[PDB]
């Protein structure tokens, strides 16, 4: 919305077209973090929050 | 079709979104042409040949 309001059109449409690639990449990252990096070596919650 | 209508649009053409968030739920142009009629509905023919 900010890019469109500022008169930027080509790259606004470029990002709008590139959105599914972004979503797929971040889904892969979430899957790796949640289902591969789980061990006792993972940081405890009380330190992660702090 | 929803992805096509929002490709390379600027501030000159006015876009007004709706509350539902469904595809094709906006009013476009100075005359505010309602685009909700193009969503599929099998009870009565809308947005297709019949």
């Amino acid at each position: 919305r900010m890019l469109v309001a500022a008169g930027k059109d080509s790259e606004a449409a470029y990002f709008r077209s590139m959105l599914p690639f972004h979503m797929v990449r971040f889904a892969r990252i979430n899957q790796i973090i949640n289902e591969d990096l789980h061990s006792v070596f993972s940081l405890p919650d009380d330190m992660f929050n702090a | 079709l929803n992805d096509y209508l929002l490709y390379m649009y600027n501030t000159r053409v006015q876009v007004n979104y709706g509350p539902t968030g469904e595809p094709l739920d906006f009013q476009i142009g100075r005359n505010q042409y309602d685009c909700n009629v193009f969503r599929a509905d099998f009870a009565t023919g809308t947005g297709y040949n019949g």
